[PDB]
DNA sequence: GCATGCATGCATGCTGCATGCATGCATGCGCATGCATGC
DNA sequence: GCATGCATGCGCATGCATGCATGCAGCATGCATGCATGC
């Protein structure tokens, strides 16, 4: 999967197209400004990555007021880290919280409290898998019930609105809008986690390399019992003694490598690499 | 109840049960009887069957809740059928149509 | 001599029974952390 | 003000319970074949 690295040079096509409807998107700023004014918070769906057209609004219109972006689709991203966040920029406090319920009923007293402040809120992908905890989004939900907070959320996933609720559709006072963008997931496919054998091996003595490949060679051919491996050890003339033999299968195991883990093309075409 | 417990355990060699299998054939019973005056709706069965269980004669296997009703619930008798016929020829006041039904 | 009807043995299709293996789930344990308290 | 010890919250491994399938053997049934028997 490294060569991804390198297939970056392939050029879109049909961009003319893509550079109109963006043009059209970019109009209803004005429009979403005015219903996040008012009390409402809006979800963008629509094929296509939209981070693009998110990143034009924030630096277009959001250059004046307080705002925090939260990319989502990072998967070390919890709820708990952006109600610190919040507490120790938004209200510059640095005091740690016993509980995140005492944290929320805090930043609710301190808000209701202080009529002056303004915040909103940029979530991209609220469908990650670190966000879909039901307690997640009921912070998120009881955060966005004050009328001082202004939030723009984006859906990615097919199943998205299984996840919200009667109360927390009340709660939430949604409003939706269409926006196909056509845009790659890069970025937001960057960061996913979906050679190692060879660079063991190249500074391993060479008689765990013949050990290992005549492991290799029986687990291609058709696990090996312990007897019958130490015997073919020592036909080989690799192993003295089953001490030796074992402090090897310690050693490999130490690495995470009877059967190996390990698939059984990547296999053959190592042998021959 | 423990009648028709017993029974169960009898027919089916030491197998778990629950509380429908125990209503269906007490229902059987009292319907093969004429008239016999033992008309009674389900809550209150199950509200026998409850504290039967409180009492701790009758014990849960695997245990575990919200998953599983008290319905549809494994459940197993902890008496010996000594036991029972023992106790029910020093009960006052049995009726005759019970005592059959025990012996059959 | 032969056709027809009847009786029977066999092939086969259906179905009921016996069973191990993969996986999900609850649980217990054990460690990390934040707080109350004492000096 | 600080240290300390305790209560709590979370992650991890494990054992157990549950679902799921497939191959075998027994049985019933319908058909093919042999036998009797008259015209």
């Amino acid at each position: 999967q490294t060569l991804r690295n390198l297939l970056s040079k392939v050029s879109p096509s049909f961009s003319a197209e893509l550079k109109q409807l963006n043009q059209q998107y970019e109009k209803l700023f004005h429009k979403w400004m005015l219903q996040l004014h008012l009390g409402f918070n809006i979800v963008l769906y629509g094929l296509g990555s939209k981070r693009d057209l998110l990143e034009r609004f924030r630096t277009t219109m959001l250059q004046d007021s307080i705002h925090v972006v939260i990319n989502g689709f990072f998967p070390g991203i919890s709820v708990k880290s952006v109600l610190n966040s919040i507490t120790e920029e938004v209200l510059d406090h640095m005091g740690t919280f016993r509980s995140i319920l005492d944290q929320l009923d805090w930043i609710v007293n301190k808000f209701k409290e202080d009529s002056s402040l303004e915040l909103f809120l940029l979530i991209h992908n609220l469908d990650s898998q670190m966000l879909r905890g039901e307690k997640s989004q009921q912070i998120i939900g009881q955060l966005s019930s004050l009328h001082n907070i202004y939030l723009i959320a984006s859906i990615d996933h097919l199943n998205a609105p299984l996840m919200w609720d009667h109360a927390k559709q009340s709660l939430f006072n949604w409003l939706w809008y269409e926006t196909t963008t056509y845009s790659p997931y890069t970025e937001e496919t960057s960061y996913e986690n979906s050679s190692s054998l060879t660079h063991v091996l190249r500074s391993l003595t060479p008689n765990a390399r013949g050990i290992f490949r005549l492991l290799i060679k029986y687990q291609l051919d058709n696990g090996l019992s312990f007897q019958d491996f130490y015997q073919q050890c020592r036909e080989a003339f690799l192993v003295n003694s089953d001490l030796t033999l074992r402090a090897q299968l310690t050693e490999f195991r130490d690495h995470k490598l009877l059967l190996i883990p390990v698939d059984n093309g990547t296999l053959t075409d190592f042998l021959e690499k | 109840l423990i009648i028709a417990m017993k029974h169960l355990n009898d027919i089916y060699e030491e197998e778990p049960f629950n509380f429908q299998m125990v209503y269906n054939e007490f229902q059987k019973f009292v319907q093969r009887k004429a008239h016999s005056v033992y008309n009674f709706e389900k809550p209150v069965v199950m509200k026998a069957f409850e504290h039967l269980q409180q009492l701790e004669l009758i014990k849960p296997m695997e245990r575990t809740s919200g998953n599983s009703q008290r319905e549809y619930q494994l459940m197993k008798l902890l008496l010996d059928n000594t036991q029972i016929m023992n106790a029910l020829q020093k009960y006052p006041n049995c009726p005759t149509d019970v005592r059959q039904w025990a012996t059959s």
